[PDB]
């Protein structure tokens, strides 16, 4: 699926919704047509790959046990309930498949806080017992750079694996190991209404003229303040931001942000 | 050479989601079928307790495929339960998001999901570029040059020579495939326009972001309308629009044409993988409270009597667990709705999916394209009869055609090129709300403690409900009954096959090694297991 030439990708799905694939296909300069044809070898991905069933599996095994090595890619949390029962993928569960398949890897880029930190299915009361990739796989020593968001800023992913590729180690990480290139500063301090905050000016509702007027969402829960992120700097598509379509940052790039952050519309 | 045993497709790849297909064949055709879904979630248990207000962003974490659907039906949801009437703009504006989400979604669909079932992306080297520009030509209005096909020809060659395929690493075609049938001109025209929506789905896409902050998941929506100030602007409009522009052209000179020449390859598809009953919920309201109010209508109809469509009763849908992990036998409304997961093993119990059964009146339901195209069709609907009637007579075919594998992938296209259009009319609707002094985008709303609620979306794979127990200010039941639960999910507890598994039967298997012609009629429906299972 790969030999020499491209480094070769292996893209895992485990408890996921898909937009975490869906945000990699938004690449920009370089485009995801760049990417699969020059940059990387993309050697196992179920939403585009030809292959199904059986052939799927031996691609996959193929890609795993290659000498030339793999770099792996994980999409959603590990379901840890019931021995793993509630995600399976070819009948094996998805906590096996990845403790089987992640220490092979010369490198582990977990995408998605479902996969960095558990995410959406990990959200109280968690009936599946989802993990993120490295409190779930934490004694097989699987430490993979995180990069969250609910989908991340694909800016954010290409950028992690250029740096990978042209330095051979991590970027600085900070302490939820993700690379400090890119989360190391909060969402609100790059946020352009930050002069209204500091003045106090608030929007209170939704319908307001302060909102319109592009007032400070922090009294309708804007969780910009507590959110590190490159949201207001790189953008999304090119064009825009939560806050610049008028609606409060979820926080969606913070461990347990479906419990921490809500009521999502109170501070 | 014909085989008889059975076929196990797990995973099943170019989908959303985690899918098992298993099939019993006897003599080279499918005798017997199972949708197995392969991972569960629980957003509903999740949700309970919360703040009604917060179930749009939870719920939209559903599905990054079909992103924006849940959140939009979770606000439509809250709006209806707490009875809030948004404002004009707010309704043009969801609606305009929601045009465009099925652009790109529809798009993505053929090309990057449904096609290699299709093309033979190797046999492309062979090809006369000269020939194949002809080809492209002729079924087009865009001019095509050898030159251009040349380009991607050379492109394919480096890849392929590396030897590292990549995605199209064991491939069904590889080596040839009896079921494969395009000539390597025709093979090259899919290739390179596969290629070229690669780059034409951001521009799709993100014609959602410019309203809806980003994509995938957006954050424009809130219970009363919507908060995006600056969607009143022109140039956010002129930003939208010109980006709607170009996937419209794509859809019109791209997609569509490449949908008839594939289609008309493969004519015997009109013989299999067909439906008895289909729903349909309508899309695109004047008036959020009255689905008869929307562009494509509401509606019902079984064995497919199209010319005596039923009423759609919101009252009538039950979801059973008899055959779905969960526990017990007994099928619920979803304002009673329950989700109790107890697995059991793969046939344990004759249970083998993590989706429930919808039934309507009892009976399995197609949704999606086939049924909203079909629908309105029968109800009248003149840019709906005015594209399938071009279709059909393109493909020199009759109306039963559309009764297939090959017809539901025709419809896809039918309701892309007709909702692309109706994009154009919602657009200058919202222009002349605006031009006349409405810019009102929000409206003031209070929380009941005790409530019902349901919002209806007709998502791109179909009827789309989330359903509200309000109690306490807080969810007392938030129930998803999503497009692919109705298509893709089990029996139900009157054994009856679903969509899916009734439309597998029959189908030949040329190669149970290698079974494309299962993928073909799975892929049709565009299953998406995040949504089906939740
Ligand atoms: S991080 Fe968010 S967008 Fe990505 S798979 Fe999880 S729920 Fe989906
Ligand atoms: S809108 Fe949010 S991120 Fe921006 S200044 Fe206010 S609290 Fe900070
Ligand atoms: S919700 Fe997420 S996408 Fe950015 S603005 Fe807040 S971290
Ligand atoms: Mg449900």
């Amino acid at each position: 699926l790969m030999g020499p030439r491209r480094p070769s990708v292996v893209y895992l799905h485990n408890a996921e919704c898909t937009g975490c694939s869906e945000s990699v296909l938004r690449a920009f300069e370089p485009y995801i047509d760049t990417l699969i044809l020059d940059t990387l070898s993309l050697d196992y991905h179920e939403t585009i790959m030809a292959a199904a069933g059986d052939a799927a599996e031996a691609a996959l095994e193929q890609a795993v046990n290659s000498p030339h090595g793999f770099i792996a890619v994980v999409e959603g949390g590990i379901p840890t309930a019931a021995n793993g029962i509630y995600g399976k993928v070819a009948n094996h569960t998805m906590l096996d498949i990845c403790s089987r398949i992640l220490p092979k890897a010369q490198a582990v880029i977990a995408y998605g806080t479902c996969a960095t930190f558990g995410g959406v299915q990990a959200a109280k009361p968690n009936p599946t017992g989802a993990k993120g990739v490295n409190d779930a796989l934490k004694h097989l020593g699987v430490k993979a750079i995180n990069i969250a968001g609910c989908p991340p800023n694909p800016y954010n992913l290409v950028g992690t694996i250029v740096y990978y590729l042209k330095n051979k180690a991590a970027p600085e990480l900070d302490s939820l190991n993700r690379p400090t290139m890119f989360f190391g500063q909060t969402v609100h301090e790059q946020c352009p209404r930050l002069p209204h905050f500091d003045a106090g000016e608030f929007a209170p509702s939704f319908e307001s003229e302060e909102a319109r007027k592009g007032w400070c969402l922090y009294e309708l829960g804007c969780k910009g303040p507590v959110t590190m992120n490159n949201c207001p700097k790189i953008k999304f598509n090119q064009t825009n931001w939560p806050v610049d379509a008028g609606h409060p940052c979820i926080g969606c790039s913070e461990p347990d942000f479906w419990d921490a952050m809500t009521p999502f519309y109170q501070n | 050479s014909s085989y008889s045993g059975p076929i196990v497709v797990d995973p099943v790849t170019r989908i959303e989601g985690h899918l098992r297909i298993e099939v019993e064949v006897e003599n080279g055709k499918v005798k017997n079928a199972y949708s197995s879904s392969t991972l569960f979630r629980g957003l509903e248990i999740i949700l309970k307790g919360r703040d009604p207000r917060d179930a749009q962003h939870f719920t939209q974490r559903t599905c990054g495929v079909c992103t924006y659907t849940h959140a939009l039906a979770s606000t439509r949801c809250v709006d209806n339960a707490v009875g809030v009437h948004i404002p004009k703009n707010a309704t043009y504006i969801r609606n305009l998001v929601l045009g465009a989400q099925y652009l790109h979604d529809h798009i993505v669909h053929f090309y990057h999901l449904h096609a290699l079932d299709f093309v033979d992306v190797t046999a492309a080297l062979k090809a006369d570029p000269a020939k194949a520009a002809k080809v492209a030509s002729s079924i087009s209005p865009r001019k095509t040059t050898a030159a251009d096909l040349k380009a991607v020809q050379d492109k394919l060659k480096t890849f392929v020579e590396t030897g590292q395929l990549g995605p199209f690493t064991n491939a069904y075609f590889l080596g040839g495939h009896p079921a494969y049938y395009l000539d390597p001109e025709t093979n090259l025209i899919a290739t390179a326009h596969y290629l070229e929506a690669l780059r034409l789905q951001v521009k799709a896409a993100r014609a959602m972001a410019v309203f809806g902050a980003k994509n995938p998941h957006t954050q424009f929506t809130v219970v009363g309308g919507v908060t995006c100030y600056d969607a009143l602007t022109p140039q956010r409009i002129a930003e939208f629009e010109a980006l709607w522009k170009e996937t419209k052209a794509f859809v019109d000179e791209v997609y569509i044409p490449d949908l008839l020449v594939v289609a008309a390859a493969y004519k015997d598809w009109t013989q299999y993988g067909g439906t008895d009953n289909f729903i349909t919920f309508g899309e695109f309201p004047k008036d959020e409270y009255d689905l008869n109010s929307r562009f494509f209508k509401p509606g019902v109809v079984f064995k497919r009597d199209f010319k005596n469509i039923k009423p759609f009763d919101k009252m009538q849908i039950e979801e059973h667990v008899r055959h779905s992990w969960y526990e017990g036998a007994e099928a619920r409304h979803p304002w009673k709705g329950q989700t109790q997961p107890k697995y059991t093993d793969l046939h344990g119990d004759d249970r083998y999916s993590w989706m429930k059964a919808p039934r309507y009146m009892g009976e399995p339901m197609e949704t999606g394209p086939l049924a909203q195209v079909l629908i309105a069709y029968s109800q009248g609907h003149p840019k709906v009869k005015a594209v399938t009637d071009a279709v059909l007579a393109k493909l020199g075919v009759g109306p039963e055609a559309l009764f297939s594998t090959l017809g539901r992938t025709a419809a896809r296209g039918i309701e892309t090129a007709v909702i692309a259009e109706y994009v154009g009319v919602m657009l200058q609707e919202y222009k002349d709300n605006i031009a006349k002094g409405d810019n009102v985008i929000c409206a003031p709303w209070e929380m009941p403690k005790q409530a019902e609620g349901v919002g209806f979306v007709n998502a791109p794979r179909g009827g789309l409900s989330h359903w509200i127990r309000i109690e306490d200010g807080k969810i007392g039941n938030f129930q998803l009954v999503v497009p692919s639960t109705w298509t893709l999910g089990p029996r139900c507890d009157k054994n009856k096959l679903s969509p899916v598994e009734a439309s597998l039967i029959g189908t030949p298997v040329a190669d149970a090694k290698r079974p494309v012609e299962i993928l073909r009629t799975v892929h049709s429906f565009d299953p998406c297991i995040a949504c089906g299972v939740h």
